[PDB]
């Protein structure tokens, strides 16, 4: 009111509303992992110069596995968060794996250079993806050396990002034609590694997997794992379900789902019922209480005891919504009591319900009607100071009456009255 | 060339067959505009050949025009009304025959009547009827109520930030709603609580013959309501009832289908009315009561019992026939108004459509906040329509230009809500004053205002509650 | 929120955009008060001519509509001047006391009815007597205050009486 | 009688796409003129 004194009436002072009380985050069932372990697991590796490269889509592709585990030497992400992986999704990830010399393992990366990122395996620059590399001593290293795995020495041109070339046939240097065959100026194109389970760190043969991560318009096949909570009913609570988030108390619903469809909607375009991503479940949509909070009070010269209605929500919410049990003891008493009353409106707390049937001075709503009264004895004494109180009652319609109606009499007066009253209208305003 | 096309339809109900309105279009035209030279032969008939008139209002197509004169049913404009005619018809069995079919004509402002008018002529009534008519006037709207905040800013505290910039949109438009709020109570007081005392009938009926039971409350049914008004509430849709709905029952994407439910999440609540249903009730049984046994004496002051018969000698004494009329003929005058009294009940029964200014009342308001609802959809430029998104996909200094997109455009759609809100409820207003003067007047007394009470000299008339509105139930005087 | 500080602070190019928000803000604002205006006036002129009604009707002659000058049989209004509108003084006719009687609405002199050419019959219960609707005086039921129409039969309610004639007194003495 | 998409948009794709995105400004507005225009009919056969 921007007043230090309030005329008798119900003024809207504030807004109520339920808080949520606890954040739930959802993605659906956790089913058709992407083959990881097929990879990281293999059990043999290709060569650097023609690697493997199995495309991971149509899954959830749990990273947090890979990233958690202490196995790998180094875990490598350019582009995007190593942590942001279960969050984020891809329209194809493609994996190249290959076993190549630790001292080497730094160029896989973007915007390097040497015998494999020139060569060998080329990345883009721009690259978004993960490498993760880890030692393989134990598993690919020979007493007699491991020969198995090539790189590549000659090639007409420097390779593009992700090209491999397999090809076996022999490189001509020179001038004269190899013909299929070594010679002078004719050399095999790829040299062999010798790994050796003697040899140092960086003469090691490490596995490393590339995750490549090509962002497209297309849909995105592979997406992170789902980090859910578990479901709690009939609580304000905030939900977020696959596509949407929202506030309010999931209930059970007596409703038929196709088992296609994942949504209901309401006739307005409202989300209204969800089906649970892990349970085939229908749950039904409802706001969180919450209402106007308007304050029923006395003029101010008059007293300063008040009573609130707290508009269309249930007498139970208000003992809950803010921590009765927390608080200290004189906060305890304005939760809950004996004066109590409820009403179609809402819950009015404050004041005594009565029977009798009064005037309405304010009015509440429902036909309910407050005011403040106390019955007084007293001799020459106006209703003084006294235990006085906020009451609230349905308001009288006025005192009820009847007519003695006949078929033979009628009521004509002897004597009247002539009155004055008072009837005011507006005419103008201010000429603004 | 350009115009409105109006689609001139019988109701599916009846047929399919449709006619076409091009408006203030040459007729020449619509040959061009359809793809004539692409289209099928079967099409080339459609656009081309007679079975087409020219109007006033522009070019018709698939509707024949007929000479006769008719009543209008639908306009069309420029005195031409279309209707859904069938010629006569042969006997009704399988046979082929071609009939039923959609014309236009000049629309018929009635009857004429030529009257003789002469030098000492003079056109005296021997009979009269005590008919009834009945007249629907809104009384007050749905005590809608909006919360700014929650509307624009749906608990967000990074939107409500860019709302406190707005200063001081949302408290005037706040206080502009609970300004109609209160004044739909202001109306309804004013319309019902024309008096002080509740009055209530005594158990002896013999009202002269009369025969009153329809229009008094039925002491039985849950509510002390009538029946004829019974009829009223269950012909018209009311928005809910009861105030309480399961929180829980409401939580995810099925319980928007309860509209109510969904209108609870988006900070739109309906305030209840301060004078119940059951006390609306009240007072439409003692404005009655009074106007029964006490005659017009109860506006005035102190109610004065008076025997139901001795007051139509007054009001027939109103029109200005003396009393004598109505004693002579008492049991035909109370018979005829007792007939009278059922057929509303059939009219009420029969038609849907006997409602529909209320039922209008209640459609606009459910018109204006579905509408008021869907603007929620709206991107507006806005990259999104969803407050969250913005906030977790774009940074704040991003989201903050995006977000304010979206709130000028709710902020201007509440705006035009409540714009749109005060001017309705200006109509309602008239009208409640309109509809208080006429409890006011015509009820508490009989009206000398020809066509106030309905056409004929008024005799009296019964309120009876309605939903947001009311209906009278005026019984007039008309020389037979 | 200072135009004066946007100037001061901003050249023109930049400050073109910010001052382009209160703008459309401002205007905006200064558009809505006058719709609320425009309807206010209505609410207001809706008043006046009702107001106009009330001076046409209640001072300058005597309104029959009930409850228009204020409950009851209006009288008279005295117009007084306030600010920005208007207040009338009512005078209205409000009965105060009230007696029961016993009425039917006809009497038979001669097994001929007589109805009430002013008023209703009623009784003080030895005597019959007919009296005004809004203010109790009894009378001595005469031809002079009754016509006649009909008979006995049909009447309803109809109860014997005696009419008294001025004329025999006259012809006799 | 106005069209808000002439008035706003007349023939102009471009135009009217980005007319969808404000909602149903329109289609209220339009809808109000029309009802304007049944009423002032309805206000002649009242009077006459």
């Amino acid at each position: 009111l921007k007043s230090f004194t309030v005329e008798k009436g119900i003024y809207q002072t504030s807004n109520f509303r339920v808080q949520p009380t606890e954040s739930i985050v959802r993605f659906p069932n956790i089913t058709n992992l992407c083959p990881f372990g097929e990879v990281f697991n293999a059990t043999r590796f290709a060569s650097v110069y023609a690697w493997n490269r199995k495309r991971i889509s149509n899954c959830v592709a749990d990273y947090s596995v890979l990233y958690n585990s202490a196995s790998f030497s180094t875990f490598k992400c350019y582009g995007v968060s190593p942590t942001k992986l279960n969050d984020l999704c891809f329209t194809n990830v493609y994996a190249d794996s290959f076993v190549i010399r630790g001292d080497e393992v730094r160029q896989i990366a973007p915007g390097q250079t040497g015998k494999i990122a020139d060569y060998n395996y080329k990345l883009p620059d721009d690259f978004t993806g993960c490498v993760i590399a880890w030692n393989s001593n134990n598993l690919d290293s020979k007493v007699g050396g491991n020969y198995n795995y090539l790189y590549r020495l000659f090639r007409k041109s420097n390779l593009k990002p992700f090209e491999r070339d397999i090809s076996t046939e022999i490189y001509q240097a020179g001038s004269t034609p190899c013909n299929g065959v070594e010679g002078f100026n004719c050399y095999f194109p790829l040299q062999s590694y010798g790994f050796q389970p003697t040899n140092g760190v960086g003469y090691q043969p490490y596995r490393v997997v590339v995750l490549s991560f090509e962002l497209l318009h297309a849909p995105a096949t592979v997406c992170g794992p789902k980090k859910s909570t578990n479901l709690v009913k009939n609580k304000c609570v905030n939900f977020n379900f696959n596509g949407l988030t929202g506030t309010g108390v999931l209930t059970e619903s007596n409703k038929k789902f196709l088992p296609f469809q994942q949504f209901g909607r309401d006739i307005a375009d409202t989300t209204d019922a969800v089906r649970d991503p892990q349970t085939l479940e229908i749950l039904d949509i409802t706001p969180c209480s919450f209402g106007g909070v308007s304050v029923i009070t006395p003029g101010t010269n008059t007293s300063n005891q008040v009573a609130v209605l707290y508009q269309g929500v249930n007498c139970t919410e208000v003992p809950v919504a803010i921590h009765a049990d927390q608080l200290t003891p004189t906060w305890r008493v304005y939760s809950t009591g004996s004066n109590v009353f409820q009403t179609r409106a809402g819950c009015l707390i404050g004041a005594e319900h009565v029977n009798n049937s009064y005037e309405c001075d304010i009015p509440i709503g429902a036909g309910i009607c407050a005011s403040y009264q106390t019955q007084t004895n007293s001799p020459g004494s106006a209703g003084s100071v006294a235990s006085q109180s906020i009451i609230a009652y349905t308001m009288s319609l006025g005192a009820e009456n009847s007519v003695a109606y006949s078929n033979n009499s009628i009521a004509i007066p002897t004597n009247f009255t002539i009155s004055v009253t008072t009837e005011i209208l507006p005419v103008s305003m201010t000429k603004t | 060339s350009f115009g409105g096309v109006s689609v001139i339809t019988p109701g599916t109900n009846t047929s399919n067959q449709v006619a076409v309105l091009y408006q203030g279009v040459n007729c020449t035209e619509v040959p061009v505009a359809i793809h004539a030279d692409q289209l099928t032969p079967t099409w080339r008939v459609y656009s081309t050949g007679s079975n087409v008139f020219q109007t006033r209002a522009g070019c018709l197509i698939g509707a024949e025009h007929v000479n006769n004169s008719y009543e209008c049913d639908i306009p069309i404009g420029a005195g031409i009304c279309a209707s859904y005619q069938t010629q006569t018809n042969s006997p009704g069995s399988a046979g082929s025959v071609a009939s039923q079919s959609i014309i236009a004509y000049t629309m018929s402002l009635g009857a004429e009547n030529s009257v003789a008018y002469s030098n000492n002529s003079i056109a005296i009534p021997t009979n009269f009827t005590i008919s009834v008519t009945t007249e629907i006037l809104p009384v007050s709207m749905t005590k809608t109520s909006v919360d700014c905040t929650m509307y624009i800013c749906g608990d967000s505290t990074e939107c409500s930030n860019l709302l406190l910039q707005y200063g001081s949109f949302c408290t005037q438009l706040n206080r502009a709603l609970t300004g109609i709020a209160v004044e739909q109570d202001k109306n309804t007081q004013e319309v019902f609580a024309q008096v002080k005392q509740i009055y209530k009938t005594p158990p002896i009926k013999d009202f002269g013959g009369f025969n009153f039971s329809q229009i008094l409350p039925d002491p039985s049914k849950p509510s002390k309501r009538s029946f004829i008004e019974d009829l009223l509430f269950n012909k018209v849709t009311l928005a809910d009832a009861g105030f309480i709905k399961q929180y829980g029952d409401c939580l995810g994407d099925i319980a928007a289908r309860d509209l109510i439910c969904a209108q609870k999440f988006n900070g739109l609540t309906v305030l209840p009315p301060l004078l119940t249903d059951e006390m609306i009730a009240q007072y439409t049984s003692a404005l009655l009561a009074g106007t029964i046994t006490s005659g017009w004496t109860f506006g005035a002051g102190a109610a004065l019992q008076i025997p139901f018969a001795m007051q139509m000698a007054y009001r027939f004494n109103g029109i200005g026939v003396t009393q004598n009329v109505l004693y002579e003929n008492q049991k035909l005058i109370a018979n005829q108004f007792n007939s009278a009294i059922g057929k509303i009940q059939d009219s009420l029964s029969s038609t849907a459509s006997a409602l529909g200014k209320l039922q209008d009342v209640v459609n606009q308001n459910a018109q204006a906040l579905n509408t008021l609802v869907k603007q929620l959809s709206s991107n507006f430029g806005a990259i999104s329509s969803v407050l969250n998104d913005i906030l977790s996909r774009l940074d704040p200094p991003e989201a903050e230009v995006q977000i304010d997109r979206l709130i000028t455009g709710r902020l201007q759609s509440l705006q035009t809500y409540v714009t749109q809100q005060l001017i309705r409820a200006a109509e309602i207003r008239a009208s409640a004053n309109l509809a208080a003067t006429k409890m006011s007047e015509c009820v508490l007394g009989q009206s000398k205002r020809v066509d106030f009470c309905g056409k004929g000299y008024h005799l009296m008339s019964f309120p009876q509650s309605a939903p947001h509105g009311v209906v009278f139930l005026h019984v007039t005087y008309v020389p037979a | 929120s200072v135009l004066n500080d946007i100037l001061s602070r901003l050249d023109p190019p930049e400050a073109e955009v910010q001052i382009d928000r209160l703008i459309t803000g401002r205007l905006q604002s200064l558009q809505t008060y006058v719709t609320q205006q425009l309807i206010r006036a209505a609410e207001i002129r809706a008043s006046a001519n009702l107001a106009a009604t009330k001076m046409s009707e209640c001072v300058l002659g005597q309104s029959k509509r009930v409850d228009f000058c204020g409950k009851g049989y209006h009288l008279m209004s005295f117009p007084q001047s306030a600010p920005h509108g208007v207040v009338f003084l009512h005078v209205t006719y409000v009965p105060a006391q009230e007696k029961n009687f016993t009425t039917a609405p006809a009497i038979c002199h001669d097994g001929k009815a007589h109805f009430p050419r002013e008023g209703v019959f009623v009784s003080n219960g030895t005597h019959w007597f007919v009296t005004q609707r809004n203010f109790y005086e009894p009378q001595i039921i005469t031809t002079d205050n009754t016509f006649v129409s009909g008979n006995c039969d049909v009447v309803i309610g109809i109860v014997n009486n005696t009419v008294y004639d001025p004329l025999q007194p006259e012809l006799d003495s």
